[PDB]
């Protein structure tokens, strides 16, 4: 079936890093510069064996056809209320971008406010980020070209939809936020740098500073308004209070929720923005999260996890801010996680819960905290809302893993409060019906017991036949709750799989609590949750090791890939999409060092003692037992992911394919994909997307022969 | 975001 060789490719054993003692060789550590003919020639080399793989087989253009026939259904935002006008994003189905139309009223006719389709040939330039004015009448949007994540941040008058002069260059990782007077906008920007800043490079971002950008001016006249020279990798992000007055600032370093908070009373300034802003340091150090959500005066409504884990409401005033003297407005649930809080039509909070990886949302008075309103929803995710201080509606949308969209709205001056279905699409294909979403527990290793979603059709025998897809993420207080995603319901209906969802440690499913039992010392948890998973699904017989697939993205990446390295006799198929497969180097890239809050750093000998325990690139290792080789696997990852550097997919790869791949053994193959005009995956075009999820399950098919069911 |  290996109709191919693999390139050979040069072994630099030179390469020899001494880690507290430890002598660690990196003999592709040529692979790390991007711009060398040798590493463009391997990419290449390797693209022409992956390829023809992923193409010989006719199930890949029968999996895009349907993809392509079910994923052509509209897609839409909620609507949302600027000034005197309203905004919704809308795709007819198969656009590469969502278009941003624009209306007088919701009874009134749209019009195409922002096509980012006419901006490439190729739907590669994408929307990333934007602000409105606070009259709603200016607009500031980042645009992001091949899907890196620097982003050029150009300006709109609404009324005419005219393009203004103003660009800002340098953008990444940054706020948006004008001052209630219209005058101008603070985001982030990032200081002139040697080489490339395309997306390409691999080069560390540190040193970004906050600026303010006066309308009508040139980026270099921008005022400088905080700036952390002695800490390099503080991000300071500013928002205004919701009556103008305050600049709030929000102070991170790596990815822990957790930031310092210091406000500017705009007031108190004697001249306006004109330099470094008078700070109030209210909170000045990284123990908690503090999430503006409004304020009435000096009193100051806050999500916080200080000593919550499960997240609170906190009331701090400016006039009296001793952390003694703080109010709980909405006390911590003992297991329910409150998500996010926003405050609309003035003294009201709409509150999103995740209750068992299932979201509830409830409308609270913001006097009191007290309950008013349950907004019913069926089982799965709130994945868009809006509704600010000055709205009197709010419109929010549901998905599951069988039903697209249902936006809800509700007028929000009413007595009696009537939530309605706004807007319902329907996939024509699916009958969801026909399926059945069911969530278990399994107890992991430790005997912890963790949730797992588990999507198949009804009816099925429980006799280990059916291929399986089991995704997890486990990481950065990341919830993974249910979605719709027509390319894995293809893959349930059309080649009679089941779908699994495992809720591992590491993500924020159980709260703070739940993210540090996977992080740090702990990481090997999220392994051992995820191999459980794959137990507990062969042992209640949805599937069988040789039919069982495993997939996940980023930190998900380096999930799969170190659950092949550990339990190869446990998977068939393992397909890893940008993942960090360098545990040891990681923090040296781009913006890789924020992760060292999750991961640990190999600078740091303890640290280095768990990490290169499970570090994919460090435990590639012919399995010992005669019978046992590698799954068969696929990386997929792009030129232009300036977020997970694909160096560590080449090197990965490279090193498969020397130590397991040239054993006489391994017969299940071992790719890698590099995409080009692409990214991490924000701003994907949807053709790319459909290419995507095509490679992906022609793979499986022709990995597992699955054959399709018309 | 600049999570992984």
């Amino acid at each position: 079936m290996l109709s191919f060789q693999y390139p050979d490719v040069y072994r630099d054993e030179t390469a020899i890093q001494d880690y507290h003692g430890h002598k660690v060789c990196d003999p592709y550590a040529w692979l790390e510069d991007p711009d060398s003919e040798q590493t463009k020639a391997f990419v290449e080399a390797q693209n022409k064996i992956t390829v023809p793989f992923l193409e010989q087989c006719p199930i890949r253009g029968l999996y895009k056809e349907r993809m392509t026939e079910l994923y052509d259904y509209p897609k839409y935002s909620c609507h949302f209320k600027k000034g005197k006008r309203y905004f919704y994003f809308y795709n007819t189905g198969l656009q590469n971008q969502r278009v941003l139309y624009v209306q007088d009223s919701l009874e009134g006719e749209a019009r195409v406010f922002l096509d980012p389709n006419i901006l490439s040939d190729d739907g590669t330039v994408a929307l990333r980020g934007y602000a409105f004015s606070e009259d709603g009448e200016y607009f500031a949007y980042g645009l992001s070209a091949s899907g890196s994540d620097w982003v050029t941040i150009k300006f709109m008058k609404v009324d005419g939809a005219k393009e203004l002069p103003d660009v800002l260059e340098r953008v990444k990782f940054s706020c948006m936020a004008w001052t209630h007077d219209g005058k101008g906008m603070f985001y982030n920007a990032y200081p002139q740098q040697d080489g490339k800043s395309d997306g390409t490079e691999t080069s560390t971002n540190l040193h970004q500073k906050l600026y303010y950008h006066v309308l009508g001016t040139d980026q270099s006249e921008d005022i400088l308004c905080a700036e952390f020279p002695d800490e390099p990798k503080w991000m300071g992000g500013a928002e205004l209070s919701d009556d103008g007055r305050y600049v709030l600032l929000s102070i991170r370093e790596g990815c822990d929720p957790v930031n310092r908070l210091w406000y500017c009373d705009l007031q108190q300034e004697s001249n306006g923005i004109t330099g470094i802003l008078k700070w109030v340091k209210l909170i000045d150090n990284f123990e908690g999260e503090y999430d503006y959500v409004t304020n009435e005066g000096t009193v100051f409504t806050f999500k916080t996890n200080r000593h919550s884990p499960n997240y609170r409401l906190i009331n701090i005033d400016f006039t009296d801010p001793e952390e003694s003297k703080w109010k709980v407005l909405v006390p911590e649930h003992e297991k329910d996680v409150l998500e996010w809080v926003a405050c609309v039509r003035s003294n009201f909070l709409v509150l999103c819960y995740l209750h068992d990886v299932k979201n509830t949302l409830q409308l609270h008075d913001l006097a009191t905290g007290a309950l008013l309103k349950i907004f019913p929803l069926e089982v799965g995710s709130v994945v868009g809302y809006s509704g600010q201080k000055k709205d009197t509606e709010i419109f929010y949308q549901f998905t599951s893993f069988l039903s697209p969209g249902i936006i809800y709205h509700c007028d929000l001056t009413k007595e009696e409060l009537e939530p309605r279905v706004f807007r319902e699409v329907t996939v024509k294909g699916i009958d969801a019906s026909d399926y059945q979403t069911v969530q278990i527990f399994y107890p992991s290793k430790d005997g912890t017991k963790i949730p797992m979603f588990i999507v198949h059709k009804k009816g099925i025998k429980l006799d280990g036949s059916h291929p399986a897809f089991l995704y997890g993420y486990g990481g950065f207080n990341i919830s993974i709750t249910p979605n719709y995603s027509v390319s894995r319901l293809i893959f349930v209906r059309h080649m009679g799989g089941v779908l699994a969802v495992a809720n591992i440690r590491g993500g924020g499913e159980y709260g703070e609590t739940w993210h540090k039992g996977g992080i740090l010392a702990n990481k090997q948890n999220c392994f051992d949750d995820f191999q459980c998973a794959a137990e507990y699904l062969i042992k209640e017989g949805y599937t069988s090791p040789k039919r069982l697939t495993i997939n996940g993205g980023a930190n998900g990446g380096l999930l799969v890939a170190t659950c092949a390295n550990q339990r190869p006799d446990l998977f068939g198929c393992v397909i890893a999409q940008v993942g960090v497969m360098d545990m040891l180097k990681f923090h040296k890239y781009t913006i890789g060092h924020a992760w060292t809050t999750d991961y640990g750093c190999s600078d740091s000998k303890q640290h280095f003692e768990w990490l290169i325990k499970y570090s994919p690139l460090h435990n590639v290792k012919l399995p010992e037992a005669d019978d046992i080789q590698y799954p068969s696997m696929l990386l997929l990852t792009a030129d232009h992911d300036d977020r997970v550097v694909p160096l560590h997919s080449l090197k990965f790869i490279a090193t498969l394919q020397y130590i397991v791949g040239r054993s006489r053994k391994q017969n299940n193959p071992l790719l890698i994909h590099v995409d080009t005009k692409a990214g991490h995956g924000a701003g994907k075009p949807t053709a790319k997307v459909i290419e995507e999820v095509s490679d992906m399950f022609a793979f499986i098919a022709r990995c597992l022969n699955i054959d399709w069911i018309p | 975001e600049f999570s992984p």
